[PDB]
């Protein structure tokens, strides 16, 4: 389990890695840029950091950087940067290619998406969602990108939308019970799972999960503690969440999801709070 | 500065 990025009174160049078996943390090489509300995923094995914002002392930068961490080099290397700073981004990989979805840009709530390959290190436009969002959950299912709630600059949103790449185009599907924006978004097996986030009023510990053949969602146990803007990613067939915020403090807490008793509880605690991170596996 | 990041 690796976290890049966040947010702990200025934005962080903070890579670890999180051991679900001896619990102990090991402290990587750092960003080579400070980064929060980014998104991490994986690649041909190297870890990707996409997308976000350097908040600091001195300026606030949205970023429009893609850069590539190699786990047995701890080296990180620049790509080729987007179209479009986006903080908030949510990212989902398709046939090892790189999905940015929404994010912001100053006032800016972008709906543009655009795919990177990895290969040949390139980016271009695909069709933009139909709405915008920032603070977007984004999952793949069945060669299937999912962007989920998130925030249009107005209305957080509990609506989720479906793109089907060899058509380019979006398909709105079955909202989700609850409006999430900051919500951890993933797949657990084979229902897209939707925890924590925020309302507009309140920071949310309910997790709700799409199932596929049915359309339908439905609420699972609940997180012990609510947070917005965590990370989150399925290791060994299990869901861990890693920090966010809470309305008081940037949490340091990392949660378990064990699917098949359906209970949440504290597996270890952050080297230091924080929300907004990339999460990842490799 | 806001209240669903903390930012």
């Amino acid at each position: 389990i690796y976290t890049a990025g966040g947010y702990f009174r200025q934005s962080l160049s903070y890579l670890e890695a999180y051991n679900p078996s001896d619990g102990t943390w090991l402290r990587l090489a750092d960003l080579q840029v400070p980064r929060s509300g980014l998104a991490g995923c994986v690649v041909g094995g190297l870890l990707y950091a996409v997308g976000g914002r350097n908040n600091s002392p001195d300026g606030n930068t949205d970023s429009s950087a893609l850069d590539c961490y190699n786990p047995m080099t701890n080296q990180w290397s620049p790509c080729a940067p987007m179209s479009v700073p986006r903080n908030r981004i949510g990212v989902g990989v398709i046939d090892g290619h790189i999905y940015a979805v929404g994010g912001s840009h100053g006032c800016i709530h972008h709906n543009s998406v655009e795919r990177y390959e990895p290969e040949r290190d390139e980016w271009h436009l695909v069709a933009p969602m139909l709405t915008r969002r920032i603070g977007v959950g984004v999952a793949v299912l069945n060669r299937l990108l999912y962007a989920v709630g998130g925030f249009d600059g107005t209305n957080r949103l509990n609506s989720a939308e479906c793109y089907y790449p060899e058509r380019n185009e979006w398909r709105m599907i079955t909202a989700m019970n609850t409006i999430r924006s900051g919500a951890g978004v993933c797949v657990l097996h084979n229902c897209i799972y939707a925890a924590g986030g925020y309302d507009g009023q309140d920071q949310l510990n309910s997790v709700e999960r799409y199932d596929v053949a049915t359309a339908t969602w439905t609420f699972v146990a609940p997180m012990k503690h609510r947070r917005s803007a965590l990370g989150i990613t399925v290791h060994q067939g299990r869901i861990y969440v890693l920090g966010g915020y809470d309305g008081h403090t940037f949490l340091d807490s990392v949660e378990c999801y064990d699917p098949d008793t359906d209970t949440w509880s504290e597996v270890t605690r952050m080297t230091s709070g924080r929300s907004g991170v990339g999460v990842a596996v490799t | 500065g806001d209240e669903e990041t903390g930012e």
